[PDB]
């Protein structure tokens, strides 16, 4: 069994917005007793809904737990600054919770920022060690979702790289990212064009950042 | 009187090796309430571990976690325990004491625990040299890459604190090594470049590595 989300939604300051929950086996019923989870910065936890309807005691009412069609739904009636946040939803299959990937909502401060691209080839000081890392930066760009994708060679990557983004900025909401692909030796130098691109919401068409070994 | 699920008991493990996190519980009727354990990791989710009945005579679990996760709980001291046995290197991520009833009312403030087979290694400093691959117009990027070091804690500085504005040093990632890696990366104008001298300052203080690296184009 597999629960799914949308990845990112975005909405503005006092507008109505809704959270879907899919349940892979099909329509979410009560038997699934929908919960709904919010993670704000530096790992902090708040239960808004349990079994479906119920908010938990302390939640504002604004949040509202719903079943629309074959999903559970999360609604923000009036939405705020402070709600932008993840927020995670967990089905109960029989036995055990299942959470979701989590949907990153958000609930605009500021105009939407682009990123500025920059790629680094490795280091010849760390060819002598064997391996080879390619660093991808995206520099003050809101919202936080974006998809930084690697292509050797024209060919899509997966596995293979890792992601670090820094703590929202308190003056002007940016963030930034970090993409590092890591490689052997070897294979560093079976391929020819080593290429990052990006895709946000402030860019029309998605920015890629290129470069060739050799 | 507020509630306060406070944890303890997370820090360094090998793989195979065991662990036992603590969460005492007080501001609310910890009887009454049904316990569960969740984690957190950077590439994951928020993962369901499992859950005790009030009554300890229910424990429930995620199919996958079954084995190597025990929960336990003593009603009378108001504290919830998790046993992590034989732990994978995929394990590492912050485990948190969540209290169950209408929801997940009440959490933890977190524990971590970092499963690595590593013993302490200092750093590696690779230049990340601007170019025009790295410059977009006006201003320039560069940085540094510090790798595989162990333990986490590690700073970095440029040109010993000169330098402050449009640093940005992103959170250590633990990679399939057990090591951690991080990158320090800032913007100046493409003009200073000519003139100025770029060094990143890196210190790694369990090993006592101290690393003066310049960036150059």
């Amino acid at each position: 069994a597999v629960v799914t989300q949308e990845s990112a939604l975005t909405t503005s300051p006092g507008e109505t917005v809704t959270l879907t929950c899919r349940s892979s086996t099909g329509a979410v019923i009560t038997s699934n007793y929908a919960n709904w989870v919010q993670e704000k910065p530096d790992h902090l936890f708040t239960g808004l809904i349990g079994r479906t309807y119920n908010r938990v005691p302390g939640v504002p009412a604004r949040f509202s737990g719903s079943l629309i069609g074959d999903k559970a739904a999360l609604t923000i009636t009036g939405a705020q600054t402070e709600d932008e946040a993840i927020y995670f939803c967990a089905l109960w299959y029989s036995n055990h919770f299942v959470f979701g990937g989590g949907t990153k909502l958000t609930v605009l401060k500021r105009t939407v920022a682009a990123p500025s691209v920059f790629i680094f080839p490795p280091s010849d000081e760390q060819l002598k060690s064997g391996t080879a890392s390619v660093v991808c930066l995206l520099n003050n760009f809101y919202p936080r979702e974006a998809k930084v994708q690697w292509k050797v060679d024209n060919a899509l990557q997966s596995g293979n790289s890792q992601e670090s983004v820094t703590e929202q900025d308190s003056k002007d909401s940016t963030y930034s990212l970090s993409s590092t692909l890591t490689l052997s030796k070897a294979d560093y130098e079976k391929h020819k064009v080593y290429a990052c691109e990006v895709t946000h919401q402030g860019l029309s068409s998605p920015v890629t950042k290129s470069f060739n070994r050799g | 009187m507020e509630v306060k699920l406070h944890q303890s008991g997370g820090g360094l493990v090998q793989p195979g090796g065991f662990l036992k996190i603590s969460c005492v519980v007080s501001g609310i009727d910890f009887s009454r309430y049904w316990m569960s354990w969740v984690r957190r990791a950077p590439g994951k989710g928020l993962e369901w571990i499992g859950e005790i009945t009030p009554d300890s005579n229910t424990i429930n679990y995620v199919p996958s976690l079954k084995d190597n996760f025990g929960i336990s709980r003593d009603n009378a001291k108001n504290t919830l325990f998790l046993q992590m046995t034989k732990v994978r290197s995929e394990d590492t991520a912050l485990y948190f004491c969540a209290s169950y009833y209408e929801g997940f009312a009440y959490w933890g403030q977190g524990t971590l625990v970092t499963v690595s087979a590593a013993s302490t290694k200092g750093p590696s400093v690779f230049p990340l040299a601007p170019s025009s691959k790295s410059t977009s117009g006006g201003t320039a990027a560069l940085g540094c890459l510090v790798k595989d070091y162990f333990p986490e804690p590690v700073t970095v500085s440029w040109n010993s604190g000169a330098l402050t504005s449009g640093v940005h040093t992103f959170p250590a990632v633990l990679q399939s090594s057990g090591l951690y890696s991080l990158s320090s990366v800032v913007t100046v104008p493409s003009s200073s470049l000519g003139t100025q001298t770029y060094i990143c300052n890196v210190n790694h203080k369990p090993s006592n590595t101290k690393v003066d690296k310049k960036v150059e184009e």
